[PDB]
RNA sequence: CGGUAGGGGAGCGUUCCGUGUUAGGGAGAAACGCGUGCGUGAGCCGCGUUGGACGAAGCGGAAGCGAGAAUGUCGGCUUG
RNA sequence: GGCCAGUGAGACGAUGGGGGAUAAGCUUCAUCGUCGAGAGGGAAACAGCCCGGAUCACCAGCUAAGGCCCCUAAAUGACC
RNA sequence: AGGGUGAAAAGAACCCCCAUCGGGGAGUGAAAUAGAACAUGAAACCGUAAGCUCUCAAGCAGUGGGAGGGGGACCAGACCCUGACCGCGUGCCUGUUGAAGAAUGAGCCGGCGACUCAUAGGCAGUGGCUUGGUUAAGGGAACCCACCGGAGCCGUAGCGA
RNA sequence: UCAAACGAGGAAAGGCUUACGGUGGAUACCUAGGCACCCAGAGACGAGGAAGGGCGUAUUAAUCGACGAAAUGCUUCGGG
């Protein structure tokens, strides 16, 4: 359960840029969201 | 005589050998006393 | 520095960690200021508010210092650093405690208009290159 | 008669600037860039030996495969019967340099050894 | 020049935590010298010590810093001193007539001493006056010029003599 | 461990012609 | 600014003898505002400085009301230092050092060292 | 003319002191960073759109004098 | 002789033996070789086996031990 | 445990974002990248931009050779950066007969951190006197010191309880 | 046009180098504060209420110093 050693550089900025390449995905949906938002007839969004 | 240009003569003052500082100087590391035993401990050590 | 281009735009030291104001920093990249108005409108997180605000109060900041316009405006690099940490000595069982911190961030963007010139036709002239500085303002793979 | 120094920086400093491209933590972290630095001058050290040893292997095998070109059965040991029988002192293996620089060369070189 | 060993500063003289079951090296002092709160280890105790040196060594240093002195120009020679109203004009003006400087750090040493010139001499920096009294050798060896008087010539011959 | 140095004394040469070398042809 | 707060020996602070009473007219001698009389104003014994009039000017910007309105940029002199000046006469116009004469009766007054008047002002 | 424990010889560097109110220095000292330079090396010398007031060399001396290790230790910041 | 150190836990291999079970990379001795304190080459790797004693440079040549089908340098060499 | 903006608070009038905190102009200043977390600001650490390059690859991350590519260049053959692929290379210290060791130690970076001082004996090297050598305590223009101060010490004769 | 051969050229996180930033307070220059000697001097004070404190005193916040219902001070004699 404890970890032996410890992580590089190199194997921290590949996960933790997975992490915010994974809060990349997320806003293309809202970028989506805030176009269909726009002047349209959308029954949403009272 | 000026104050500038006094020397003393090459062999009146050695240098004092400092022990621990390399062992490049010579006595570095344990700083000549072996490995271990009442030689290398610090202390009075033995009588004479 | 570009020839009085960009409108650089600090931050405080704002209450939240610097990793999700970084993946919140780094959608915004890139994208000019009508994307990221309705993109910072409708994102779901909580680092994105300050971010917003800084975005808001960074080109109406370019609006009224410089005199430009909120349509032809994009974000040039948009970075975030570290802050202040403080340090918080929490209790916890056997007798044991733990530092936790609370991070701090540090934004800095930079935003961009283009004031271009727009040349006709490409093609060289190695003369007079006093007129030469000024009409090469932001072009790309300098030759010599 | 307190004696706090700098000279740690300038000594670390320079092993620091030469420790550069080792990837990673090789390139960064001074315990590990002193002994990568240590590491480096034993690998030039055999490296530059057995570069004189790996050129040598490398010209042999290259004439070998130079002369071996004839289809008649005629090794690089026999060239070397023939070389220094007639009397050639030396040519030092730069045969197999103008082996290849020099291909009607080396050939008048081998069909002077056949006559 | 003085420091404070192990003993002295009024850190902990306790055991702070005990020798096992913790994982943190043996650490018995909080005035240990490892620890940067205090305690040092051979620093600079005040010592008043006692260097001696020989006489006729000193003697002779004396000698050969005064006789390496002549010869080379570096000492021209007076003979006396009358200074009612002493008011360093004169004797500035004496120092230039005599072809010294008065700021290139002469010396120069009479008999007696007498008062006008003490109260005279005393305020410019490059020299100093001294006497038999007050012969040092360090003050006398910095041998850019230097002189003498009759009764410190043949006082300086009457002593070391041959 | 030992750092020593070593400046290989070396010399640079440009070269003029060639010349004395008209006998035994081997040309094939 | 605990490096710079004033002295104090039982208490009081400790304050500088100078040469500088109110209602002379100085000169600057060497820093910054070279060569011009003045009048001082306020006197600041123990930085021993003091402020002349209508020569340094610090444009300071003040916040002026609570209600945000008209914040007035106010053009204040600030403190040079008392050795940086001396005394002037107005019939002889050059700048001298003082000295103190003990005249016919008891009092001691202020005198410029080159010239032959008095710096001090009667009860007027 | 390999070398551990170890012994001897010769040197570099640091801060202070004598020369020293030294030469030099707001026409940029120390620092920090830099090298197509020199040394057997410890290091020197030179260059810096950074910094802003001190301080060399030579000839000498004295050390709280040189760091990669002590489940060292004190601050800072990581990993998970 | 003077001053002045370490070391006093050894290991394997050949020979001469004792203990053992002529068992142990076992234990204790006696002479020697290596390692210790020895790099390089051969031994696939691999302290003690063989050659061999590394001041340094060369994009020089000849060899010892050992090898010459390919990986991997040199003979798919010759004759019994 | 926490010192040092400037020379002088001259500590930012006014405009915009705006609930503040903060930020940008403008103004002060020689310096505002000296802005109150404020003087030089290094390393670990976190980042962003530019050049080369990695997704059939086994590697103490190097080193020798160097494909391809990029940059300024002037002794344009040189220099620096990247690295297709091949050979070779069992982290450092401690300490053992023997450690890459799956024996110990260290998360990392920077500082603090260890044969030192007093007084004696012995020996060596450099001196000063050999009309034998040398002073201690103490006195001294505040200290050091010139010059005294021959008390003592060492060598001059040994053998024996 | 088809079949066969090769896998270039731009291709991602990241790796290296370089440049610019942020946390950080090592280095350099200081000081506002300490340490140790030398020369003198003093080791005094207190029932005439001490060392040390508590509370309080200024025109108006808190803290420290001074002061004590005569309280951010008073009388006399001198200096200024």
């Amino acid at each position: 359960a404890v970890p032996k050693k410890r992580t590089s550089i190199y194997k921290k900025r590949i996960r933790k840029n997975i992490w915010k390449k994974k809060g990349y995905w997320a806003a293309l949906k809202a970028f989506s969201l805030a176009k269909s938002l726009s002047t349209g007839n959308s029954k949403s969004f009272f | 005589f000026r104050l500038d240009n006094l020397g003393p003569q090459p062999g009146s003052r050695k240098k004092g050998k400092r022990k621990g500082r390399g062992h490049a100087a010579g006595q570095g590391g344990s700083c000549g006393f072996g490995m271990r035993g009442q030689k290398s401990r610090s202390g009075p050590g033995i009588m004479r | 520095p570009g020839k009085c281009d960009e409108i650089t735009t600090r931050g405080y030291s704002i209450s939240m960690s610097v990793d999700k104001a970084r993946r919140v920093i780094d959608q915004i990249r890139g994208r000019s200021y009508a994307e990221t108005l309705m993109i910072l409108e409708l994102m779901p997180y909580r680092a994105c508010y300050p971010i917003f605000k800084l975005i808001y109060s960074a080109a109406a900041n370019a609006s009224h210092n410089k005199q430009f316009n909120k349509a032809n405006l994009i974000i040039s690099k948009a970075e975030v650093n570290k802050g202040i940490t403080l340090k918080k000595v929490k209790p916890r069982a056997r007798g044991r405690s733990y530092m936790i911190k609370r991070p701090t961030c540090h934004i800095t963007i930079v935003l961009r208009d283009i004031t271009h010139f727009d040349s006709y036709d490409k093609f060289l002239e190695s003369l007079t290159p006093k007129k030469l500085i000024a009409l090469l303002g932001l072009m790309s793979t300098g030759r010599r | 008669r307190v004696k706090r120094g700098y000279i740690a920086r300038r000594r670390r400093k320079k092993i620091r600037f030469f420790a550069s491209s080792f990837r990673g933590a090789h390139s960064r972290l001074t315990r590990t860039i002193a002994q990568q630095k240590i590491r480096a001058l034993v690998s030039a050290h055999r490296d530059r030996d057995r570069q004189k040893r790996d050129f040598r292997r490398l010209w042999i095998t290259r004439i070998n495969a130079a002369i071996r070109e004839r289809g008649v059965y005629y090794n690089y040991s026999k060239f070397i019967h023939d070389l220094y029988k007639r009397q050639l002192l030396l040519n030092r293996k730069i045969l197999a340099q103008i082996a290849i620089l020099n291909p009607n060369c080396i050939y008048m070189i081998y069909n002077e050894i056949i006559k | 020049a003085s420091t404070l060993t192990r003993a002295e500063v009024r850190g902990g003289g306790r055991k702070p935590y005990p020798q096992k079951k913790t994982g943190r090296a043996r650490r018995g002092s909080q005035g240990s010298p490892l620890r940067p709160g205090g305690g040092v280890i051979f620093g600079p105790k005040p010592r008043d010590w006692t260097i001696k040196m020989n006489k006729k060594e000193r003697r002779l240093a004396l000698s050969t810093a005064i006789a390496s002195a002549v010869g080379n120009s570096f000492v021209v020679e007076e003979f006396a001193e009358n200074f009612e109203k002493p008011k360093t004009k004169d004797f500035i003006a004496a120092m230039q007539r005599w072809g010294l400087d008065p700021a290139e750090k002469s010396l120069f040493f009479l008999m007696d001493l007498v008062e006008n010139v003490e109260k005279s001499g005393r305020n410019i920096r490059t020299l100093k006056l001294l006497t038999p009294r007050s012969l040092n050798l360090f003050d006398v060896l910095n041998a850019e010029k230097l002189v003498f008087t009759e009764g410190t010539i043949q006082y300086l011959n009457q002593r070391y003599g041959v | 461990r030992r750092n020593i140095g070593h400046r290989q004394p070396i010399t640079r040469i440009k070269i003029t012609g060639i010349t004395g070398y008209e006998d035994y042809p081997a040309s094939t | 600014r605990w490096e710079r707060k004033d002295c104090k020996p039982n208490s009081l602070p400790k304050l500088h003898k100078r040469h500088v009473k109110v209602g002379d007219t100085v000169k600057v001698i060497s820093g910054g505002e070279k060569g011009k009389i003045g009048e001082i104003s306020k006197i600041h014994k123990h930085n021993s400085t003091v402020i002349i009039k209508d020569l340094n000017f610090k444009t300071k910007h003040v916040k002026s009301k609570e209600e945000g309105e008209q914040g007035q940029i106010i053009k204040i002199e600030a403190a040079i230092h008392s050795s940086n000046v001396m005394l002037i006469l107005k019939e002889q116009e050059v700048a001298d050092r003082v000295g103190h004469k003990i005249l016919e009766d008891v009092r001691k007054v202020r005198y410029l060292i080159k010239t032959g008047e008095i710096v001090d002002t009667p009860d007027r």
